[PDB]
RNA sequence: AAACUCCAGUUGACACAAAAUAGACUACGAAAGUGGCUUUAACAUAUCUGAACACACAAUAGCUAAGACCCAAACUGGGAUUAGAUACCCCACUAUGCUUAGCCCUAAACCUCAACAGUUAAAUCAACAAAACUGCUCGCCAGAACACUACGAGCCACAGCUUAAAACUCAAA
């Protein structure tokens, strides 16, 4: 699918989120699908570029509270 | 890592001339070898070279070599009780890796598929 | 013959452990090979017998290397029954 | 296979080394 | 059609290819210490890869730097030059238990 | 064998008949044989699991088809 | 672009002229082709 | 093409040193060698014992010249390195740094092969 | 064979390559060369003296050309190496490879089968 | 400091000493181990001969040269005439697969010496002459 | 047992011989072959197929001539074994293995699987071996044995090689 190029990217920028799957609940969310819908959201409005549509999404998860810890 | 069978063996298709003539084929069995009855190290010898060293300066009087003889006795007694424990520890217990009729059960339970079904 | 001596081959005694450090000096000897090269040079082995004796070594590498990845591969499998009586 | 054929022609060829040999 | 189908590209999750220790790297015959770290201690012999764990292509130029470096005055044959026997040990093997 | 007591409840309770064990030779192709002549064979076969436990295709597949049986299976 | 960088390399080469110097410069200075490899792949360069 | 001299002399004084690398030097010029540079490898302990002009050596000054030549003119410089007393050992090979290492994108790895024999039962 | 002088076929071309120095000229001469420079040379003069357009190299007359070229460098090696077996069967079938390009010239374009056998000095003969 | 079972390189500043002696001043005990018969000649650093014993030399023959007692017992002999001539701390340096390369050197123990170190010095041809044809057995 | 005892061990000096490890790599070459180091030269062909004989090659053994000689080693001699032992085992030593210049032209020279192009579906397929096939071309084969033979012919080959039958015989091989 075309979000997995993002969610690539989010696993080698910021690896796999210290949170824990949970498989049984059929609408969980991880930090990675939080992270590819945010980044859906802001290439709708018209941004084009990748790497400064990654930098962006990052940011407004930080706003919005999630712990981001890079990997490197 | 094993060794590389590509282009090893003669066969259609491979060009160059065969690198492996296996009398066998390369194919895994289900089963293992039988492990073989080892040959053991003598005990003691040292203490019954020394008892009989004894015995060639002092004519063969056991008056004279009773330390060396008790050693030598001691110890064949000491190895008698150690091979009567190195059965009942090392040939039921199977420590380390499994033996070979153990390892073959699971063999049994996932057999080398050679065909197709 | 032309190298300096006392560097090759050698291994220092510890506590006068004279057993041990010629255990250690056969372990090596033997891993590097030598052993076994020693013993194969005291009469000559001809071209094709060298040739088949290789071969013959190598279908055993990895006859023996893929059994021991198999067997490694299942050791997990030598649990007990989880579902005894069916 | 057998290397029954190739004894056959072993001796045909010893037997005629041997003839060639002595005549 | 439909905007939930499979999409056809390369897969984004492979990891890079593992690479040798001396991959992008000159193998000289004059550097002895780095040649060094590929024979035995105590008999000189040369280890193979799966000791190494060179690639094909570095193992052979290793093997071949040191059979140049042995020959021409700047590598003994019979043992390693005691001075880099405390060099980083790069290879997989172990001789004492 | 995961799931034989699971299936065999549920054969009790339906009304059917199961068979999780050992397949012995020629439970249906020799039936006659085995139960006697007068024995009714099924008439309908259902698979949970088509596979033994060697990874093979269940031997019964093969002589449900000799007997004319009709099968599903998963 | 190979010419103009050879066109300045010539000049450091050695000539009958600077033979006599060049040699005694080189007696004075060392060159070191050692270095040594790491299970990570990092050159160590020797203690000098 | 470009070559390198891998050079060993015997370990002399300095005046003996400088007269036997101008001396060598010289001939590689004689030839048609154009000599790029000079590199002292500093003088160390020999890996093993050499015999050379009827004399053994345990030390010797290593020494290096870059230098372009004739092809025909290795052959010549060969025969004149053996007969200079106060060479060791003297060996010419093609310069290191002409040789272009081509890029490596890694390790690929290779699968089992697969279909040496056929599937029928045995 | 080209003179010693002759810069390579690379350098033949660059702006400035007449006014750079003495040691400069030699290091691009085909005296600071193998022998497989002054053989791209030769096959170079060939070309201008013979084809009609001297870029085209996948006709049969640059063929015929190339090949002769490297015919030449192995009887030259022969010359030398007179118990080199693999190359004494090297020159043997590059002389009937350009036999038989040159049957496939003569059948095809006959004005240009009469340049190539001037041109090269062979003297094309017809099999037993 | 950690044992090190690499031997001092001569030139090195190393610490180790055996009865005041470096590394290169102990003597030097060569045993021959051929598959018929065991030699074994210790030698001072500078090469002096200092004692000789071989299964031949004490009483052996044919067959019985080829043991691990009859080398035990010529390690015995060498390590007595070495003794007298005040060696204590032996180099060994032992070459050959034969029955008596291990015996060899319980004998220069039993006759009252110490061995601070073992080297292998078995000649291997890196390619050297033909020998001799296979047996047929 | 014979043999050696100007023998053996350490140390030093010291090859017209052979090329540990790497190589668990699978490369190069038409095949035969090719695994110590350096340098020079250098690995045909922009359709394919195309020869017992043309053309050029071709392991080992062998021949001719001149050299080298560590080691190995047909033959031969000695020791032992055995009913015998023209063998197997031990020792010694030669032709020979090496170099140079010419020959000889053979191999289970077999990966016993011809070159080139293509396929994995159908009937998948006697057996075994290394799954089954298609197109195209050249070479070759037609019961066994006689027969890697006889004769003829060619060949630097003269007890040789290549090509290669028939009669008598059997109902199998
Ligand atoms: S993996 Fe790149 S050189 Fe080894
Ligand atoms: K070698
Ligand atoms: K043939
Ligand atoms: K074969
Ligand atoms: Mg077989
Ligand atoms: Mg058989
Ligand atoms: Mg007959
Ligand atoms: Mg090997
Ligand atoms: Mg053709
Ligand atoms: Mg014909
Ligand atoms: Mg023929
Ligand atoms: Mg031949
Ligand atoms: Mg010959
Ligand atoms: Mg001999
Ligand atoms: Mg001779
Ligand atoms: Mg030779
Ligand atoms: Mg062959
Ligand atoms: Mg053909
Ligand atoms: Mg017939
Ligand atoms: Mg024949
Ligand atoms: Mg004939
Ligand atoms: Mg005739």
């Amino acid at each position: 699918y075309h979000e997995d190029r993002i969610r690539a990217k989010f696993y080698s920028v910021y690896g796999s989120g210290q949170r824990a799957f949970d498989l049984f609940n059929p609408n969980f969310k991880s930090t990675c699908q939080r992270f590819v819908e945010k980044y859906t959201e802001l290439q709708k409005l018209g941004e084009t570029d990748e790497e400064k549509l990654f930098v962006e999404t990052g940011k407004a998860l930080l706003a919005e509270g999630v712990i981001l810890r890079r990997v490197g | 890592a094993t060794p590389s069978l590509r282009g090893r063996l003669a066969r259609f298709g491979n060009p160059r001339k065969p690198v492996l003539k296996p009398n066998k084929p390369l194919i895994l069995a289900n089963r293992v070898g039988e492990r073989r009855r080892e040959k053991g190290e003598a005990t003691c010898i040292t203490e019954m070279s020394v008892m009989m060293a004894c015995w060639k300066q002092n004519e063969f009087r056991d008056d004279a070599c009773r330390k060396e003889i008790q050693g030598f006795l001691d110890c064949a007694a000491r190895a008698q009780e150690a091979r009567k424990m190195r059965s009942i520890q090392e040939t039921l217990g199977e420590s380390g890796s499994l033996l070979p009729n153990k390892l073959n059960k699971l063999l049994q339970r996932f057999p080398n598929k050679p065909y197709l079904s | 013959a032309k190298h300096l001596k006392f560097i090759a081959r050698t291994v220092m005694v510890q506590e006068g452990n004279v057993e041990s450090a010629y255990r250690t000096l056969n372990r090596i000897l033997t891993m590097d090979g030598l052993i076994e090269d020693i013993k194969h040079r005291r009469y000559y082995e001809k071209p094709c017998r060298r040739r088949q004796r290789e071969s013959y070594e190598r279908c055993r590498r990895i006859y023996n290397m893929e059994m021991a990845r198999k067997i490694n591969f299942l050791m997990r499998k030598n649990r007990a029954d989880p579902w005894q009586g069916c | 296979k057998n290397v029954l054929k190739i004894r056959r022609r072993k001796m045909n060829h010893h037997k005629y080394r041997k003839l060639v040999k002595k005549t | 059609s439909n905007e939930d189908l499979p999409i056809s590209m390369e897969n984004p999750y492979k990891e890079p290819l593992k690479k040798c220790i001396l991959c992008g790297k000159h193998v000289d015959y004059k550097n002895v210490q780095l040649l060094s770290q590929f024979v035995s201690p105590f008999t000189g012999c040369i280890y193979g890869r799966h000791i190494t764990g060179l690639c094909g292509k570095k193992q052979k130029e290793i093997t071949k730097a040191i059979k140049r470096a042995q020959i021409m005055g700047f590598m003994p044959v019979t043992y390693k030059d005691p001075a880099y026997l405390k060099d980083p040990k790069v290879c997989n093997i172990r001789y004492r238990e | 064998r995961q799931f034989s007591y699971l299936i065999e409840n549920m054969a009790r309770d339906c009304g059917e008949y199961a068979h999780t064990r050992y397949f012995r030779g020629g439970m249906l192709t020799n039936a006659r044989l085995l139960f006697g002549p007068t024995v009714r064979l099924p008439d309908l076969i259902i698979f949970l699991h088509t596979l033994n436990n060697i990874f093979e295709p269940h031997v019964a597949v093969r002589d449900a088809a000799k007997m004319n049986i009709p099968t599903v299976g998963i | 672009r190979e010419v103009l960088q050879l066109q300045e390399e010539v000049k450091n080469f050695i000539t009958r002229e600077n033979l006599e110097a060049r040699v005694e410069a080189a007696l004075d200075s060392r060159k070191n082709y050692n270095w040594a490899i790491t299970r990570e792949g990092l050159v160590v360069r020797p203690q000098r | 093409p470009r070559y390198e001299l891998a050079l060993i002399l015997k370990a002399m004084q300095r005046p003996e040193t400088a007269a036997t690398l101008k001396r060598t030097i010289e001939a590689l010029m004689d030839r048609g060698a154009i000599v790029r540079d000079l590199e002292n490898l500093g003088e160390r302990a020999l890996p093993y014992r050499i015999s050379a002009h009827s004399q053994q050596h345990n030390r010797g000054g290593y020494f290096l010249v870059d230098f372009y030549a004739p092809t025909a003119a290795v052959e010549s410089m060969v025969e004149h390195l053996s007969r200079d007393i106060d060479v060791i050992r003297g060996n010419i090979v093609k310069h290191p740094l002409t040789q272009e290492l081509k890029e490596c994108e890694g390790i690929v790895p290779v699968p089992l092969a697969e279909k040496l024999y056929s599937t029928k039962k045995r | 064979d080209p003179p010693p002088s002759t810069l390579l076929k690379d350098y033949q071309n660059v702006p400035g390559i007449e006014k750079v120095d003495d040691v400069v000229k030699r290091l691009l001469s085909l005296e600071m060369a193998n022998k497989k420079e002054m053989l791209k040379i030769k096959q170079e003069q060939f070309m201008k003296k013979i084809v009609a357009n001297p870029e085209d190299t996948r006709s049969l007359e640059a063929r015929i050309i190339a090949l002769s070229v490297k015919i030449r460098s192995y009887e030259e090696h022969l010359e030398k190496h007179r118990k080199d077996k693999a190359h004494k069967r090297y020159l043997l079938m590059s002389i009937d490879q350009r036999k038989k390009m040159l049957k496939n010239l003569r059948n095809t374009n006959y004005d240009v089968f009469e340049k190539i056998c001037w041109g090269l000095g062979i003297e094309y003969t017809f099999p037993p | 400091t950690k044992f090190s079972i690499y031997p001092p390189i001569p030139g090195e500043e190393s610490s180790l000493r055996w009865a005041g002696k470096k590394f290169e001043e102990i003597p030097i005990a060569h045993i021959k181990a051929s598959h018929n018969n065991t030699q074994i000649q210790v030698v001072s650093a500078s090469n002096e001969p200092l004692a000789f014993a071989s299964c031949g030399t004490e009483g052996f023959r044919n067959a019985k040269k080829g043991t691990g007692i009859a080398a035990q017992t010529a390690g015995i002999a060498a390590a007595a005439r070495a003794k007298q001539k005040g060696v204590i701390h032996i180099r060994v340096v032992v070459k050959g697969l034969g029955p008596g390369r291990l015996s060899a050197m319980h004998g220069l123990i039993m006759g009252g010496l110490e061995v601070i170190s073992i080297t292998d010095n078995t000649p291997i041809p890196h390619x050297g002459c033909r020998p001799r044809k296979a047996r047929k057995l």
